[PDB]
RNA sequence: UAAAUUAUGGUCAAUUGUUAGUAUUCAUAUUAAUUUUUUUAAAUGUUUUAUCAUUUUAUAAAGGUUUAUUUUUGAAAGAUUUUUUGUAUAAAAUUUUAGGAAUAGUUAAUAAUAAUUUAUAAUUUUGAUUAGAUUGUUUUGUUAAUGCUAUUAGAUGGGUGUGGAAAAAUAAAAAAAA
């Protein structure tokens, strides 16, 4: 098979950082904006 | 834009001759430390080679205005002890300063006296040394020192002019430093010697029955050593040699 | 190599420089020696041959000329190599000495091919047949002789190649003595060329080698030479050469079409030479390399009529038997067909008469470059036209 | 290691750089100086495969490689391919040619209508070869070719080249010499920091600071300009000298055992072809004298005289005294030629070294021949006469103060003393060359034979140990030959010569190696330890990658 | 003198200078003044230093002390950065108040 | 190398020296070594014909050019600035005669 | 294109580049301004110049005019007349 | 700038260049000028020490560094010690004086190649067959050539005023190599430089490891 | 990566930890580590006299030793006389 | 206005499962959950040295806000040597805000290290400065999708001016001169 450039990037990240490619970060965090000043 | 003209890696440094800890003071034995070996080698050269302007008349008579410009760094030998003009004489009596002519006093010529002549303006200095007797070295017939009556009424004096309070580069005699051989061990074989057929050549090593006598039995030290000199980077005995080649130290 | 004072040479200067006297030398053998010397080079040897301190226009023109020379030499190198390969192939297949292979015939080829096919080697017999058929067309010991000699003459003209044919460390093939050979086969061969071929310059320019001035001046010289040998009392001037007052044998070089033709003007008549022979008139024009100017170069029918009428007025020839022929020629060279037609209509001499009058026309072999069909068609039409008679 | 010069030349190619003629010259020079003549020819072949036409300086470097290697076929191919068409400078010709090529530039119209590959400039040396050849070095090319043909044995070609060279240099002007270009190095304009330790920094030995050469030279050198700055007649003298040098090296190559000192008894007697070699050399010298005539009196011939003395001392084996006589006769001939009387010049160190070497060769011997402990000397050897002559010569040299006395001169003096069998070589070494010179251990290799003849075995041993201590105190390592000489007497004098680490590693490595060789299984090849495969930066084939196109889920296109 | 040298890297100006030509626009009075009053100020300063040396020595001592006894005299990377206010932005405002803005040029 | 630039004071300083070397040479001309000297003087003249120049400086430049037998590339600018000087109040018969002599010796 | 020459030995060159927006498949051309260096004051406003980067000459000047591709003939003639290279604009930035 | 017009501008430039090559037709042989030097090297700034004043690779040697010079020999009166004593002899020094140098300049040059501490120590004057030479006279005006016997008579003064302020290797390029132990005409100038270390590339660009997919070029 | 290991080990003279050294000794690329010591055989005891006796008993000769060193470190592609003759150019000499 | 020329003298098809790749469910997936577990209580031994000292041992956190950088040759690697000469400082280019305007220890030139000078200087509506938010971050998630969405590699002008380099008040350990 042929791999993406993402595979090459993941290989580089794994080699430099020792397996640390990602963390599977939470994506659906519910943000809110709180207004401090007047309208 | 006066900031992007050049780099800043190599800035201008204060001149090495304006730092008190780098300039040799003529009133200390460290001054005579730097000059004595140059006198030794100069005398050895003068004993075996004719050097042009080392034997001279009364004194180099330059004008009073050109004296300090042309004179410093100049050296010359003279017959008999006579001192230059317009100088204040200070005879060094310090043993710590006179110890540095010991190899000059013993292996070249016995030194009568050493004196420092300071100009009246306190800007130029003359180290002058009076030697007595004949040279302990064999003097060649052509050597410029063979043209000195005092050598070979029997005292002659060297003069060396230098600026005071300058780095030890001032106290350097480089041009008087060419190694001319002295032919002592070859004159007997030369035709000029009638002691010429009296030597019997040894073309062959004698047949040896005995072996070299063994050294005294090796006794290990009995005191606390500092460690391995090769490991600590101490040259053999801290005197000479190579760290890699350890010898003559303990073990 | 290039020198600070090296310069290109003209024909008179080449003849003066290589002015040597000789009585007997094999042109073919010396040419073969010089060609083997050329072939035994690296591409580097062609590098530093443009004289410096020379204007950029002439420098570039010399660059085109030298590149053309090198390309022609390389083409002949490949042809010579293939010919020798076929010679070795025939000699090996048949068993005959390779020396006598060059004088065999189709009967011998048939018999040898029959023997090969009988012995069961059909592919080998086909190889022999193809080699012989391909070699009977390319094996003449002097095959492109005029092209090769003109190439050597161009090398001589360049003026930077005199020194590349000597000072070689060789070894005696028999005694095995290593020495420096100073003989200059290029010098001897060029001396022979200049001595013998008095109009080798005309051949060299006709073949299309001259990139500086083209072949127009050499064409004028050739035409005047034939006029001088066709008449018997010829007076020449700058632009006008006349024979007798009764035969009307006049050559008149009108102008230079290439420089005269401006690209932004509308005029139909610009001709190079005008030749009247007795009662017939011909306009010789060298077709310009620009297809959008060839059409303005070819004169109109009514202008042709006017030229005929003026000729009648001036020379008193009756309008009855005045007839003009318009003649078109290739831009940068001449064809063999073009030269023979030029001789046929301008001088009214046949092919055998032409070859008797000029020896080298017999084997002057040139063809129209197929890359340009516009000129072929236009020249076909103009030369197939009839005599406009009024 | 010398291979690294070729490696760095090849990295220029692999990095898509165009090496210049200066790079090729430097690589050839360094490899020849290291003795890798095959690698030098490899550099030349790399140049050719790159298709760069060599400057005449590159031609000269390659021809120097060919001269040293004695390969005439190499030089003949080089000559036929490149060196031909070279000519000497003519009286009317311009001395340096004007620079022809204008530096590469593009106008506002070319920048638009030209393609990139035509607008691109990569410093191609072929563009600049002709402006490199502004100066005529055909003189050097012809000299090198004559040397190559003489070494190869083609005397007719040698005569051709040399006659052309000599007539050109007698009838044609000198070309302007190419000045050295100082832009080939990246030195700082000045020393950033002024340290300048004293000459007497050490209280034990005398050192050599970067400011002053304060120990006396360790080798004699010739005081002359470079080959390019010579006149035509001066370079003719140089040409005769150099052809004599090539005759010498070829004689040494043909007879390596008669030219190495104190190795075999054949060193003492001249070979069969020596007389013809000397006849050729002497007739060449007479040809030089006849050609130049009175003009020779104003040409420096110290190097030529040194070469003459060396060729007569090696090929001819003439005694040192006869060598000095020949030197004096040559100098007097030169002085007399010119009708300028009452003024003759003196010999230099460069040829005083040759006469001293002649004396050393006279006194040489074969050490420890046939295990008999007896040294075999030349037949008819007269130590007293040799010593008298050497002492007279040394006194003359010392009386002349314009001779600099490098260390090799003292080495020949010491070797002559040791061979003559006087027991004062050690005293002379101590007084004249111990503390005042940077001496190698060849001095001690001679002084050890001197010591071995001492009456007392203990005196022998103690002198050996003191010599070792000298090697330590003054920074002169003991050579392998000296160490082996002292080892071969370990039974009589038990002077250890190998370090307690060196002997242990020798023990273990040697036993392991003999065991490994005697073992059969481990003799089998090992691809993991034998070699490296593909030390290049990039793969030798296309694995398919890269993919220069994005993907459907990819927005970052470039 | 309108095209620089591609191989030597010389600019238009150096090519013209080497050719011996001069492609200079007609200058206005203020431009000519800029190019003219370079020498007058140098001569004024040199004459000041030659004429009254006490004040010149005072001013030179002031400069030298103000420099030597000054912070950020290391000639490190931070000091060597060409545009400090823009290269080091987070410092401005909350740490350094010398510069009230982070942009002074086209960058 | 471009590390310097010459103004009319420097050019007028140099030109007499080169004229003196010319007069001291065996032939009338200097060696080829001075081609760059003359080229630099040429570029300096060409550039400084655009700045503001005094009558004395222009006259000295003309006299130096006459002495050195050197025709500049900015001959047109030089003569234009001479026109812009002939009818000035500062101009006197001495200045005019020097200018005319220099221009004749050149042209 | 040389846009301003109010500084001595310095030319302001307006250069353009392209930004790519995949969502709209657009190729929009942006503009950038550079302080160039011309030591002999040979550039006039309106010249099409070829500019090359190099070492730093000033705080904001790290380019130089390698060549003038198309000089402003009208600007040079106006400077000969003694006018401004280009008449100054009448609009500009608001003061508030 | 709109790239679409590049083709049209290319056609216009081609036609303009052809019109230029066709109309003016005034090329010719013009002397090329030395390319001088450029201040606009790329990268970061360089220090004072390394400003050798050339910022590009030029493989040729231009005229200004080329000098016309003649190999003169200068004779010296030296005395050698033979068994008897002080035999008179002759010493020579090779000097490369430019053709246009004056006799004073030749004398000053000879002062500089006198490495010998014994030869040029007292004031001397140059002479031809005894006739002293005028120190402000050019070589060509005396007609002296390399085949000219010229002597140096050493007047027995002392303290010869010297100025080593001019480096032995001083060309128009203003290079100053610190070591002045040999003249440029004597230095080979091409030899292996041991005062350095060859350095390999220890910084991988894009490829660091297991698989060379693309090499992360750039 | 044997090629890169040889590059960094030989030309770059990098350092080597004991755990990697032991791992590589398994591959035939390096000798067994200094710390891979067998608990059975005690470490050697050296005597200068015995070592000297062995060295003298079987010492190599100068030229063979130097040529082995040259082959190991400096060069390994040294051509034979036959290969030099083969590479040598032939009759025409062009 | 080209006008229907007589060979009809060759018919007998297609299908054999063999691939040049984004494919679309408005409700299934997707999150906090129906299945969320598991532990965690600080108070601390780097080392060698000639000994009241000296040599080796340069990126912890929170806070403050983040241009888009960095090969001190200078220490080590490291060798037949020798430099604190083995070119580290640069540039191009990509940002956000519902109520959109002015900014400045300022731009270039310079015989000016350390600017008493000269100029019609410099940033900005092609969106600057300040303020607000604010490490960047084709790596996350989702989809038929060049759409949407998510993120922790770091860095650090007043604490010794030491050092090759401040990165220096804490150290899952990268073994640190037997």
């Amino acid at each position: 098979p042929w791999w993406n450039f993402q595979t090459e990037h993941r290989q580089r990240c794994v080699l430099m950082y020792g397996g640390a490619r990602t963390k599977n970060t939470h994506n659906a965090n519910h943000r809110v904006f709180i207004k401090k000043y007047k309208r | 834009s006066r900031r992007f003209r050049y780099n800043t890696k190599f800035p201008a440094l204060v001149s090495y001759n304006k730092l008190p800890w780098e300039v040799v003071n003529h009133e200390t034995p460290q001054f005579h430390m730097h000059v004595a070996p140059h006198y030794e080698q100069l005398l050895t050269l003068a004993a075996s080679s004719p050097v042009p302007h080392i034997i001279s008349s009364k004194h180099i008579d330059v004008p009073r205005e050109h004296r300090l410009r042309l004179l410093p760094g100049m050296l010359y030998l003279l017959d008999g002890d006579t001192l230059p003009e317009e100088f204040t004489i200070n005879r060094v009596l310090d043993p710590t300063a006179l110890q540095y002519y010991g190899r000059l006093s013993s292996q070249i010529v016995t030194v009568e006296a050493v004196r420092m002549l300071v100009s009246d303006d306190l800007r130029l200095l003359c180290n002058c040394i009076t030697f007595k007797g004949p040279l302990h070295l064999p003097v060649a017939p052509y050597a410029s020192l063979a043209s000195l009556r005092g050598a070979s009424s029997n005292c002659f004096t060297l003069y060396h002019f230098v600026r005071p309070n300058r780095p030890p580069k001032e106290l350097q005699l480089e041009k008087y430093y060419i190694h001319a051989p002295c032919v002592a061990p070859l004159s007997e074989f030369a035709s000029n010697s009638d002691e010429r057929g009296n030597w019997r050549p040894r073309l062959q090593a004698p047949k040896r029955t005995q072996r070299a006598t063994p050294l005294p039995a090796y006794r290990p030290p009995q005191s606390y050593l500092m460690g391995l000199a090769e490991r600590l980077a101490v040259v053999p005995g801290g005197c000479f040699g190579r760290r890699s080649l350890m010898w003559g130290h303990w073990f | 190599h290039a020198t600070y004072g090296a310069v290109p040479l003209t024909h008179s200067q080449v003849t003066s420089v290589y002015a040597t006297d000789g009585g007997k030398v094999d042109e073919l053998g010396l040419l073969e020696l010089v060609e083997e010397r050329i072939f035994s080079w690296k591409l580097n040897k062609w590098e530093m041959r443009i004289p410096p301190n020379l204007p950029n226009d002439q420098k570039e023109l010399i660059r085109q000329e030298q590149e053309n020379l090198k390309q022609i030499l390389s083409g002949w190198r490949k042809c010579f190599g293939a010919l020798n390969a076929d010679i070795l192939q025939i000699s090996s297949l048949t068993g005959v000495p390779k020396e006598v292979v060059r004088e065999k015939n189709r009967t011998w080829l048939q018999e040898e091919v029959a023997k090969l096919r009988w012995m069961g080697e059909v592919n080998k017999a086909a190889l022999l047949r193809d080699a012989f058929m391909r070699l009977e067309a390319f094996g003449s010991r002097d095959f492109m002789f005029m092209e090769r000699l003109c190439c050597i003459y161009g090398l001589a003209r360049q003026g930077t190649f005199d020194e590349a044919f000597t000072n070689y460390i060789t070894e005696d093939p028999v005694t095995n003595d290593i020495f420096v050979d100073e003989r200059n086969p290029f010098k001897e061969l060029v001396a022979h060329i200049v001595r013998n071929y008095s109009q080798i310059d005309i051949i060299y320019d006709f073949l299309g080698f001259n990139y500086s001035e083209g072949y127009r001046s050499s064409l004028r010289r050739y035409m005047e030479y034939l006029q001088c040998k066709t008449a018997e009392n010829v007076r020449a001037s700058g632009r006008l050469v006349t024979g007798d007052k009764g035969e009307h044998n006049i050559l008149f070089d009108y102008c230079v079409s290439r420089e005269s033709l401006v690209s932004g003007d509308s005029c139909q008549g610009i001709i190079d030479f005008l030749y009247i022979n007795g009662n017939d008139v011909t306009l010789i024009i060298i077709a310009s390399d620009n297809p959008w100017l060839r059409n303005r170069q070819l004169p109109h029918r009514r202008q042709m009529e006017g030229i005929a009428r003026r000729v009648c007025f001036v020379l008193g020839i009756p309008p009855s038997e005045v007839r003009i022929r318009n003649l078109l020629l290739p831009p940068t060279y001449l064809d063999k067909g073009s030269i023979v037609r030029l001789n046929d209509i301008v001088f009214r001499l046949s092919n055998e008469q032409s070859n008797l009058l000029i020896p080298w026309l017999t084997n002057y072999n040139k063809e129209l470059d197929p890359k340009d069909v516009d000129y072929t068609a236009l020249a076909k039409t103009t030369n197939e036209e009839e005599w406009l008679t009024l | 290691i010398p291979q690294e010069a070729l490696h760095w030349l090849l990295r220029m190619i692999v990095d898509n750089f165009n090496p210049q003629h200066v790079h090729y010259i430097a690589a050839m020079k360094t490899l020849q100086s290291a003795g890798e003549l095959d690698m030098a020819r490899d550099v030349w072949k790399i140049m050719e495969r790159q298709q760069t036409w060599p400057c005449t300086a590159t031609i000269c470097a390659y021809l120097d490689v060919c001269v040293e290697a004695g390969e005439k076929t190499w030089a003949m191919e080089a000559w036929n391919r490149y060196c031909t068409e070279l000519k000497f400078l003519e009286p009317g010709e311009v001395d340096p040619k004007p620079i022809s090529r204008v530096p590469f530039s593009l106008t506002r119209e070319e920048l638009l209508y030209l393609p990139k590959w035509k607008k691109h400039f990569d410093h191609d040396p072929n563009l600049d070869v002709m402006d490199l050849n502004r100066f005529n070095r055909t003189r050097e090319v012809y000299l090198r070719m004559a040397q190559v043909m003489l070494a190869g044995g083609e005397r007719n070609a040698f005569q051709h080249f040399f006659t052309k060279l000599e007539e050109a240099m007698l009838n044609k002007p000198t070309p302007v010499p190419e000045p050295p270009n100082p832009h080939l190095v990246r030195r700082p304009r000045w020393a950033p920091y002024e340290h300048c330790k004293s000459v007497h920094h050490s209280p034990w030995r005398l050192q050599n600071n970067g400011r002053a050469l304060a120990l006396g030279p360790s080798v004699t050198i010739e005081d002359e300009m470079q080959s390019r700055f010579f006149s035509n007649d001066q370079f003719l003298v140089h040409s005769v000298k150099e052809v004599l040098r090539i005759v010498l090296q070829e004689h040494k190559r043909a007879h390596p055992t008669e030219c190495t000192r104190c190795k075999t008894e054949a060193f003492f007697y001249k070979t069969k072809d020596a007389d013809e070699t000397l006849k050729f050399c002497d007739d060449l010298i007479e040809r030089l004298f006849a050609s130049l005539g009175v003009r020779l009196s104003n040409l420096n011939t110290s190097s030529l005289l040194s070469t003459i003395l060396e060729v007569f001392r090696v090929v001819g084996k003439e005694s040192g005294a006869a060598l000095l006589q020949r030197a004096n006769e040559f100098l007097e001939r030169k002085a007399s030629l010119g009708d300028a009387e009452g003024s003759r010049e003196n010999l230099t160190a460069s040829n005083y070294l040759q006469v001293l070497s002649g004396f050393a060769d006279e006194s040489a011997f074969v050490y420890n021949t046939k295990k008999d402990g007896t040294c075999q000397y030349k037949t008819g050897f007269d130590p007293r006469t040799t010593m008298r002559h050497l002492a007279d010569v040394v006194q003359e040299i010392a009386g002349n103060p314009h001779v600099t006395w490098a260390a090799d001169m003292h080495l020949q003096v010491v070797e002559t003393m040791v061979g003559c069998g006087t027991m004062k070589a050690n005293d002379y070494f101590v007084r004249n060359v111990l503390r005042q010179f940077s001496w190698d251990s060849r001095f001690l290799e001679v002084l050890y034979v001197e010591y071995r003849r001492q009456d007392d075995v203990d005196m022998w041993a103690e002198l050996t140990k003191r010599a070792l201590v000298w090697t330590a105190r003054y920074n002169a390592p003991a050579s392998e030959r000296l160490r082996r000489l002292i080892e071969d007497d370990y039974d009589t004098i038990r002077v250890q010569t190998r370090t307690f680490r060196e002997l242990a590693v020798f023990q273990f490595r040697d036993v392991e190696e003999r065991r490994h060789s005697r073992d059969v299984v481990n003799e089998l090849p090992n691809p993991w330890y034998d070699y490296v495969a593909h030390a290049l930066p990039f793969p030798d084939r296309d694995a398919g990658y890269p993919d220069e196109y994005g993907d459907l889920g990819q927005w970052r296109a470039p | 003198g309108l095209n620089g040298c591609v191989e030597t890297g010389r600019s238009r100006s150096e090519v013209a200078r080497d050719l011996g030509l001069s492609y200079t626009r007609p200058l206005h009075e203020n431009e000519k003044k800029q190019l003219s009053h370079q020498a007058v100020y140098y001569e004024r300063l040199a004459k000041f230093k030659m004429e009254q040396p006490e004040a010149a020595r005072a001013m030179e001592r002031e400069r030298f002390v103000r420099k030597f006894s000054g912070m950020f005299v290391k000639m490190d990377i931070r000091s060597g950065a060409p545009d400090f206010p823009s290269t080091y932005r987070r410092l401005l405002g909350t740490k350094v108040v010398r510069w009230a803005s982070k942009r002074h040029g086209p960058n | 190398a471009g590390k310097m630039s010459l103004t009319l004071r420097e050019v007028n300083t140099l030109l007499p020296l080169l004229s003196r070397m010319r007069r001291e040479s065996p032939n009338g001309a200097l060696d080829a070594r001075f081609d760059r000297v003359f080229n630099a003087i040429d570029t300096a003249i060409g550039a400084a014909m655009r700045h503001n120049c005094t009558l004395d400086e222009l006259l000295d430049l003309a006299e130096g050019l006459a002495a050195c037998e050197m025709v500049p590339s900015a001959l047109k600018q030089v003569e234009m600035v001479l026109i812009r000087s002939v009818m000035m109040h500062e101009c006197s018969p001495m200045h005019l005669r020097r200018m005319l002599q220099a221009m004749f010796t050149l042209m | 294109y040389v846009v301003g020459t109010s500084m001595l030995k310095t030319a302001v060159v307006a250069t353009n580049h392209m930004v790519y927006y995949p969502k709209f498949n657009q190729r929009v051309s942006r503009t950038k301004r550079f302080f160039a260096h011309d030591e002999d004051l040979a550039c006039v406003e309106g010249d099409l110049v070829h500019i090359k980067q190099c070492r730093k000459i000033s705080k904001y000047k790290h380019y130089y005019v390698f060549s003038i591709l198309e000089p402003n003939v009208e600007g040079r003639e106006r400077l000969k007349l003694g006018l401004k290279a280009v008449p100054p604009p009448l609009f500009g930035y608001p003061v508030s | 700038l709109k790239a679409g017009l590049l083709g049209h501008y290319q056609q216009e430039a081609f036609e303009a260049r052809k019109r230029f090559e066709e109309s003016t037709t005034y090329p010719g042989p013009i002397r090329a000028a030395t390319p001088g030097d450029t201040r606009f090297y790329s990268g970061s700034l360089e220090s004072i020490l390394h400003d050798t004043d050339r910022h590009y690779w030029r493989a040729v040697t231009d005229d200004p560094r080329v000098q016309h010079l003649i190999p003169l020999r200068i004779r010296f009166k030296i005395f050698t010690w033979v068994t008897s004593g002080w035999e008179q002899r002759m010493q020579v020094v090779q000097i490369m004086a430019p053709k246009d140098s004056t006799i004073a300049q030749v004398k000053d040059l000879v002062l500089v190649e006198n490495q010998s501490p014994y030869l040029c120590v007292s004031s001397f004057h140059l002479a031809i067959d005894g006739k002293e030479l005028d120190p402000q006279k050019t070589l060509g005006e005396y007609g002296v050539t390399e085949q000219s016997q010229i002597d140096a008579i050493e007047q027995n003064d002392h303290l010869l005023h010297r100025d080593d302020e001019r480096p032995r290797d001083w060309t128009v390029d203003e290079i100053t190599a610190e070591d002045v132990k040999r003249s440029p005409y004597k230095e080979m100038e091409m030899q292996p430089l041991q005062n350095l270390a060859p350095r390999y590339e220890a910084r991988p660009k894009g490829y660091f490891g297991r698989t060379y997919y693309s090499g992360m070029k750039q | 990566d044997i090629d890169a290991f040889k590059y960094w080990f030989g030309v770059k003279r990098c350092r080597l930890s004991m755990k990697p050294w032991a791992l590589l000794a398994k591959a035939g690329l390096l000798p067994p580590s200094l710390t891979q010591n067998s608990k059975i055989m005690p470490k050697p005891l050296f005597d200068k006299e015995s070592l000297m006796r062995y060295y003298l008993a079987n010492r190599k000769d100068e030229d063979v030793m130097a040529r082995e060193k040259y082959l190991n470190y400096e060069n390994s592609m040294v051509k034979t006389e036959e290969e030099r003759a083969a590479e040598r150019p032939v009759a025409p000499y062009l």
